[PDB]
DNA sequence: CAAGTACTTTTTCCGGT
RNA sequence: AGGA
DNA sequence: AGTACTTG
């Protein structure tokens, strides 16, 4: 259905597989020459640069939470806390 | 008929165009693939109304590929002809066979026989034209055509029609 | 590979379950499956326009397929058809089939009870098909009599017409691929002593299951558009194509064909013969007799492990290996060739202990990192560095195997004439060697645990042995007296992730199976950490020094 | 890929039935009356005559060249020249109907003006007729009644004989004199 | 080497959803089959080329989707059908929950 | 309630029994699952693979294709839910990693 | 509620749903000596209001076949007269929280 | 069969353990919403004991001038002496210390103090006495409410479930109790002043970390719990082969089967 | 009706009759 | 027939 | 070595 920016009640923090599936799917876009958010302060490693980009919470990219009933809260990378 | 209709293309967006020139790349993905299209579902795609409001969406990243894909709501002009529909067009090739006249996007075929008897070919005429006591319909000739049917086929659809009845002909 | 399909790609969200119409087989089919024989154009080998490809699938792999033009890797093969001279039983579907008879009117085509018994129409509530089914069955079972009258919902004084036909019921009973009935009769009250005994046709199974009201069979188990009973009754025959019945053509003049296409040609022989024999002088049993027989080959073809004993035996003495069979669980399709597969990117070797070795880090033999590949993309940051190791080739160690092209073309780097000369371009990839810190997944069998599958750093390192440092041996239950392990190489930026992040190791020290540490100090280090922790062992400045040195993160203090 | 639209069907294996398509005023499955916006709201039937479809196309691409000159930062027979110029600058040349359909509209129109446009979406949009019909009426000249309950059969019952013929009579009127 | 029921399980027990997909496909089995919107089935006649799709029988030469699944998968749905069973498969839902 | 209780309690003692410590959780969600159906759902082909899960996901299991032919008899619909029914598809199950989706907005990708 | 001491005859077993909307319970005295609720094994189960489960349903995003089941002849069930569709709220203690709620509905 | 049984068990994004019907098996993962590696054995000390020992331990009383606080123990002990106000928020305090231990007693029917429970709370106190170098001789600069305000605020903070209705906020109050009789024990004002001897520097750090490192020990929505049930159970019963009742891998075969005719029937009066 | 019967999933992954 |  | 099933 959608669930509404007020009226989400997920965590507020990531989950170790979204941290996971965000660097992986970061390291496989940077590879396949896609543009970096960040300055590679000297940096090659497409995960390494997902990190960084991770780090200063410049993905450009938005986490659906899905509920059993199919319903979804839609999260971005940026509102996400790391404690990760 | 010539409708206004709400379309919604699919678009596979390789990561190399996760830009900012983004919306603006997908909008035009759309227009190559859209635009100038023939369906049979929906005729003539002819042209993408409201470009400054075209929906782009979340567009999901498919699994392994970094690819994101899109779904382009949209809204559009078309052309979708019927049988029995009325048309008004201008004449183009001309046979022993008959006359091709474009409608439109469109050509329609009239038979030698869908037209009436009195109206007899004639090669020797520069161009080939069709003769009658009071009409001579040829190349540039302006004529009023019922559809009788019509095939859809690739990226086209034509159609083969009749001038025989009442209030159809020349112009 | 597989061509580009300007198809929209899709993935698949239902498995919609049913039964093939007669009349759906002989749509989707691409020819109809004539000649039992293979081939051989009258002793000239190619393909017949009877059996295995009248338009099916292609065999020769050179020659393309005729109906799709594309030819054996593109391919899947194309289904045909064999219109049975006599309708025949499902094997699978004959204990459903004998129960639906069980319940309805075999002569009618009325379910036996209705709404009008208070037990039924209990039953009748029932959501659950496959236990709605179920107690129908127990309660129509017993029903003996068709009921023409029946007392309506409020006095047994009147009694209502619920539907015609008076007719006994058969009592039912199989006799190993025949429903032979018995009805208890009546004559002069008594009768049975000495009931009717007559065996149920297919045709006439199949004139009752066609008359069975959609509200009827939709009340049992059925369903009018995917599943309808007479549906499990055969009467127009899919033939599978070659894929599915691959001919092993050892040398070029020799054939190989498999085990299904030769129980298919005993079907089409049977089949041939019960047609003339009916079409022709009928002699009225010997019919009866070509009939059974074909039923026994469309039986034994999808089953051949049946209850009623005869096994169908090749000419050989070995059986038939059934439809059923090929399915039937570990090794054989499921657990076989979809929740277990074989796999490349793999290696397999002997493991031996390194104290050498962070606890992270697995010894990778250089043999084995100069045969795993990985598929790196060109890109600005690694150009170089890759364009180094193509020109390093496939036998120096940081080298590369493959070049693999925009074009999709795989550039051999052991043979192409220009191995040398390669300049790359963006976006091409570069299939390099396995690399020190490359993450692998390193396993050892059983795999009873979480953690008998672990993520762990590349380390290429000489001799033919897998080295893993020792405190990662309980997780495992590794020891060295001669045990063997497995590697997989992720080829995905994407899979690599998921390795490094959630299967290391080092993420793996804190187990939840008992939400303690799942390794420790071990062996040498634990039975020499007591000796040297003892009030009475002192160092001196010498060897102090070293146990120093040895500490890679010391202060310097 | 192909285009999709609003309506939402699932013909689970069930396929057909394929009716035919008329001036019984039997349409598509697409080109129904009960249409939905993707806004998800009940919307009727888009058909446009000539004229209209004309200024919409026109209307349409002349935006476009605005968007198009903005991320660019950091007399019927002259109407054709007109039209082809806008055609070079907005679509993609390729598109030979476009060229086609615009070249047929300028030289097929009745109403070249906005406000005789506009005049002729009232008076016929008060009729009750369905846009197909409203659309032919608006398109096709037509002079006795027959004229047009001939060319446009599916009228038949629909509209009087005099009230089609002061509609008539009144379109007349609004032909723009090219 | 193989990849077992097992192995399997370790994958599904870490939540590694992409490599038990990429053991599964890319490094084994992975094929890509044509299949009719309407009837569910690989009946599709793919005459990718001059890019003609086709499914008589349903008369399909427009409602046609490609997908990729295990070699192996194909096999056990062409199987299935020989044996009268038919393995529809449908690109979107219709039951929600 | 009490069924979970001796359950529980008899399993935790085979653990015990070894000397051997599994985490209750483990042991709960096994003993809550045998529970849940109302009665006592055994371990087996007769007790949960004959359940209402996925045709697809109980084939793979012991009673193989004889499930499979009942599916196409009562015209049966996987959900595609389970977890062995896209490692049967090739497709990326709904674990850990794929438990939810990921999308690009296209204002935050403009904002940077 | 009808308590007896040996049986009831199928002839008056036959009587039992004769008269609704109103209900009729047997049970037999010999069951009735302890309180089997008293047990060290048996959670607080409490009957919940049509509301009650109205709002559990919506608060946990349920179809009712989603819940854990409780039997129509479960001793608790019996005892407490519960009704097919009727949900019963399950509080237990736990060497993990300390206190859980479980729900059961009825059979 | 305990993994074939299980595979489709997980925690989805409203902490609830469900099949691939979306059943749900467990409403909360393990009864508490909690990660089975962030959890470890901590001792219930409220549990056991003399009412009496009890007693020195958590009571205070500001109006008894020998139950008081010493002015050793903080700044305002002088100042505290008689404060009825202050009085009522320690007889709070002690009233709750009481009901726990009545409470843990009811569940640990044998008194057993050592559970396992996240976050050690044992380790915080023990880092914040060598971060702040705490002196066991100077007086505190915590004001009783300081103390008694503080636990019952980082209280409202331990969050497992999230949802705005009383129904999910209960959830959450439930699954959240015994770990709050731990914190409560470990936290009440006798023992953090007396023993621990914090200050409120070091108080406001263990209180914060506590917070942290409780919301770290939750479980993922993702998490195949079922499949690691089985494994977790199936492991071992590896491992124990490579009146006298019938146990081991028999029983177990026994259980799991629901065997009817079982070996050993017996009944313990 | 019961006894004694067949099947079945009956641990995993790695030279050649 | 062998291997942990 | 067990379980529903099956056949005497
Ligand atoms: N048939 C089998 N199936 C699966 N795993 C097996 C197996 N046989 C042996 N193993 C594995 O191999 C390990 C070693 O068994 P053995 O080679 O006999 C030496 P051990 O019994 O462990 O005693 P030791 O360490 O004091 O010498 C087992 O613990 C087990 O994981
Ligand atoms: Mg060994
Ligand atoms: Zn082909
Ligand atoms: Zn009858
Ligand atoms: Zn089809």
């Amino acid at each position: 259905k959608a669930i509404p920016k007020d009226q989400r009640a997920t965590t507020p923090y990531m989950t170790k597989y979204e941290r996971a599936r965000i660097l992986g799917t970061r390291a496989l876009q940077i590879s396949m020459n896609a543009p970096v958010f960040v300055d590679l302060e000297g940096e090659t490693d497409p995960l390494r640069i997902a990190m960084k980009e991770l780090a200063e919470k410049k993905i450009p990219l938005v986490i659906r939470r899905y509920l059993p009933d199919g319903s979804f809260e839609d999260w971005s990378v940026e509102e996400l806390i790391v404690d990760l | 008929m010539f409708f206004i209709k709400d379309l919604s293309l699919n678009i596979t967006l390789h990561p190399s165009f996760f830009g900012p020139r983004m919306k603006q790349y997908l909008k035009t993905k759309l227009l190559e693939e859209v635009e100038g299209s023939c369906t049979g579902k929906f005729g003539y795609i002819l042209c993408v109304l409201d470009y400054d409001n075209i929906d782009i969406q979340r567009g999901r990243i498919l699994p392994t590929d970094g690819s994101a894909e899109f779904n382009v709501k949209y809204r559009a002009v078309v052309f979708k002809p019927f049988k029995g529909e009325v048309v008004d067009g201008t004449v183009v090739s001309c046979s022993q066979h008959g006359f091709e006249v474009q409608v439109g996007p469109m050509k329609v075929f009239v038979t030698k026989h869908l037209m009436p008897q009195d109206l007899t070919f004639n090669a020797g005429s520069n161009p080939p034209s069709y003769q009658s006591s009071e009409d001579v319909i040829t190349i540039k000739s302006r004529i009023r055509v019922k559809i009788e049917g019509c095939i859809s086929q690739v990226s086209s659809i034509h159609a083969i029609g009749s001038i025989k009845e009442d209030y159809l002909g020349a112009i | 590979g597989q061509q580009y399909s300007s198809a929209p790609l899709r993935t698949v969200k239902e498995v919609q379950f049913g039964l093939f119409s007669p009349e759906e087989v002989r749509a989707i089919s691409v020819a109809k499956i004539r000649f039992p024989e293979t081939m051989d154009e009258t002793q000239t080998r190619a393909k017949i326009g009877g059996l295995n490809d009248p338009r099916l699938g292609s065999i020769d792999r050179n020659l393309k397929c005729q109906t799709c033009q594309e030819g054996m890797n593109e391919c899947p093969g194309h289904f045909g058809h064999i219109d049975l001279a006599k309708p025949v039983f499902h094997v699978g579907f004959i204990a459903k089939i004998k129960k639906v008879c069980e319940c309805v009117c075999m002569h009618c085509g009325k379910l036996l009870l209705d709404e009008h018994n208070e037990l039924m129409r209990q039953a009748l509530a029932i959501k659950d098909s496959k236990k709605r089914f179920a107690a129908i069955w127990t309660l129509c079972k017993t029903k003996m009599v068709c009921e023409t009258d029946v007392p309506s919902e409020d006095d047994p004084t009147q009694l209502v017409s619920r539907g015609g036909c008076g007719n006994t019921q058969p009592t039912i009973r199989k006799d190993g691929l025949k429903l032979v009935g018995s009805w208890k009769k009546d004559r002069a009250t008594g009768d049975a002593d000495e009931p009717e005994l007559r065996v149920l046709s297919t045709e006439e199974i199949l004139n009752i299951f066609k008359h069975i009201s959609v509200k009827d069979f939709t009340s049992l188990g059925f369903n009018e558009v995917f599943s309808r009973p007479e549906w499990m009754i055969l009467t127009c025959l899919p033939v599978p194509p070659p894929p599915v019945r691959p001919s092993i053509s050892f040398n070029e003049s020799q054939r190989g064909e498999d085990d299904l296409t030769f129980k298919l040609a005993d079907i089409l022989k049977a089949n041939i013969s019960l047609e003339t024999l009916e079409h022709n002088g009928a002699p009225h049993h010997a019919i009866e007799e070509a009939e059974s027989l074909l039923q026994f080959h469309v039986a034994t073809y999808m089953d051949n492990d049946i209850a009623g004993q005869p096994q169908a035996l090749q000419k050989s003495g070995r059986p038939v290996k059934s439809i059923r069979a090929r399915l039937k669980g570990k090794e054989g399709r499921i657990r076989g060739n979809l929740m277990g597969k074989r796999v490349d990117f793999s290696a397999r070797t002997v493991i031996s202990g390194d104290p050498n070795l962070e606890l992270d880090q697995v010894g990778v033999p250089k043999s084995i990192a100069k045969t795993l590949t990985y598929p790196e993309v060109v890109t600005p940051y690694n150009i170089d560095r890759l364009t180094q190791l193509v020109r390093n080739g496939p036998n120096e160690h940081p080298g590369a195997k493959y070049v693999i092209r925009d074009s999709g073309d795989r550039i051999d780097l052991r043979y192409s004439k220009r191995a040398g000369d390669i300049q790359l371009q963006y976006g091409w990839k570069v299939e390099r060697h396995i690399m020190d810190n490359d993450p692998v997944l390193f396993n050892r069998q059983p795999s009873l645990h979480k953690m008998s599958m672990m993520a762990h750093r590349v380390k290429v390192i000489p001799y033919s042995t897998f080295r893993l440092n020792l405190s990662v041996t309980s997780p495992y239950n590794a020891d060295f007296d001669g045990d063997e392990m497995n590697l997989h190489v992720p080829q995905s930026e994407e899979t690599r992730a998921e390795l490094s992040q959630l299967c290391a190791v080092p993420l793996q020290i804190v187990s939840p199976q008992s939400n303690k540490p799942c390794m420790g100090i071990v062996q040498d280090t634990l039975c020499g950490i007591r000796k040297l922790t003892l009030r009475d062992t002192f160092i001196e400045l010498d060897q102090v020094l070293n146990m120093l040195y040895w500490v890679p993160d010391w202060d310097g203090v | 890929v192909s285009t999709s639209t609003f309506q939402t069907r699932r013909r689970r294996l069930k396929k057909v039935e394929e009716e035919e398509n008329a001036a019984t005023l039997q349409l598509g499955q697409e080109f129904q009356l009960k249409q939905i916006n993707h806004q998800g709201e009940e919307e009727e039937l888009i058909a446009l005559n000539l004229s209209e479809a004309r200024l919409v196309i026109k209307e349409a691409l002349v935006e476009r060249r605005r968007a198009f000159k903005r991320s660019q930062k950091k007399t019927r027979e002259k109407e054709l020249e007109s039209i082809d110029v806008l055609l070079e600058q907005t679509t993609g040349g390729n598109n030979k109907d476009l060229k086609n359909t615009m070249q047929y509209l300028t030289n097929f129109s009745r109403f070249r003006d906005q406000e005789t446009v506009g005049a002729v979406i009232q008076l016929l949009k008060s009729t009750g007729l369905h846009p197909f019909e409203v659309a032919q009426l608006g398109s096709l000249a037509c002079d006795t009644a027959d004229e047009a309950k001939t060319l446009i059969p599916s009228l038949n019952n629909k509209i009087s004989d005099d009230e089609l013929e002061r509609i008539l009579k009144e379109l007349s009127n609004l032909e723009t004199l090219y | 080497l193989r990849f077992g029921e097992m192995e399997r399980d370790c994958m599904i027990a870490h939540g590694a959803a992409s490599f038990l997909k990429e053991r599964l496909m890319e490094a084994s089995d992975a094929f890509r089959v044509h299949i009719c919107g309407i009837c569910g089935l690989m009946t599709v006649i793919a005459k990718l080329n001059h890019n003609q799709f086709e499914c008589k029988g349903c008369d399909n030469k427009i409602d046609i989707y490609q997908i990729h699944i295990p070699y192996a998968a194909k096999l056990l749905f062409q199987e299935l059908m020989a044996m009268n069973i038919t393995p529809r498969l449908y690109t979107d839902r219709s039951r929600d929950f | 309630e009490a069924g979970r209780a001796a359950l529980y309690k008899e399993v935790y003692n085979v653990i015990a029994s070894d000397g051997s410590y599994v985490n209750y959780r483990h042991m709960a969600l096994l003993v809550d699952v045998m529970t849940t159906q109302g009665g006592l759902t055994s371990v087996t082909r007769h007790g949960f693979n004959r359940s209402n899960t996925g045709a697809l996901m109980r084939c793979s299991f012991e009673e193989t294709v004889e499930i499979l032919f009942e599916a196409g008899a009562s015209a049966e619909l996987d959900d595609c839910r389970g977890v062995s029914e896209n490692v049967i598809l090739g497709q990326m199950a709904p674990i850990g990693t794929g438990a939810f989706d990921v999308m690009i907005d296209e204002e935050s990708l403009v904002k940077y | 509620i009808f308590v007896y001491q040996n049986n009831i005859t199928p002839s008056a077993m036959k009587l039992v749903p004769s008269i609704p909307p109103a209900t009729i319970e047997t049970f037999n005295e010999a069951a009735l000596v302890v309180n089997i609720t008293h047990h060290e094994l048996v959670p607080k189960h409490i009957r919940l209001s049509s509301d009650e489960k109205r709002e559990l349903l919506k608060r946990y995003r349920l179809k009712e076949s989603q819940l854990p089941r409780i039997q129509r002849a479960d001793p608790v069930a019996l005892y407490l007269g519960l009704k097919r569709g009727e949900v019963v709220k399950i509080i237990r203690k736990s060497e993990t929280s300390g206190r859980y709620a479980s729900y059961r509905i009825c059979m | 069969r305990l993994v074939k049984a299980l595979e489709d068990i997980m925690v989805h994004y409203d902490n609830t353990t469900r099949n691939s019907l979306g059943n749900v098996i467990q409403f909360i993962y393990g009864e508490d919403g909690m990660d089975a590696a962030h959890i470890e054995k901590q001792s219930l000390d409220t549990i056991g004991g003399s009412d009496a020992a009890f007693e020195k331990r958590y009571r205070v009383d500001l109006l008894n001038t020998d139950h008081t606080l010493d002015p050793s123990l903080l700044e305002s002990g002088s100042e505290i002496l008689g404060d009825l106000k202050l009085q009522v928020l320690l007889d709070e305090e002690y009233k709750q210390l009481v009901k726990d231990r009545k409470f843990l007693r009811e569940v640990f029917v044998d008194g057993e103090a050592n559970w396992p429970l996240p976050v050690n709370i044992r380790r915080i106190i023990q880092n914040a006495q060598q971060t702040f170098h705490i002196d066991h001789t100077k007086p505190s600069d915590l004001t009783i409410k300081d103390i008694v305000l503080g636990v019952k605020d980082l209280q409202e903070n331990l969050l497992v479930l999230r949802g705005k209705n009383e129904i999910i906020q209960n959830a959450q109050r439930d699954a959240v109790t015994l770990f709050c009789c731990l914190l409560r024990s470990r936290l009440a004002t006798r023992r953090v002043l007396q023993e621990y001897r914090l200050t409120k520097q070091a108080f406001d750090w263990v209180l914060s970390n506590i917070e942290a490192q409780f919301l770290r020990s939750v479980v993922h929505p993702g998490e195949m719990v079922g499949v690691l049930a089985a494994q977790s159970i199936g492991e071992p019963a590896t491992q124990m082969t490579l009146k006298k009742v019938t146990s081991g891998v028999p029983r177990l075969k026994e259980i799991l089967n629901v065997a009817k005719n079982m070996k050993t029937p017996s009944l313990t009066v």
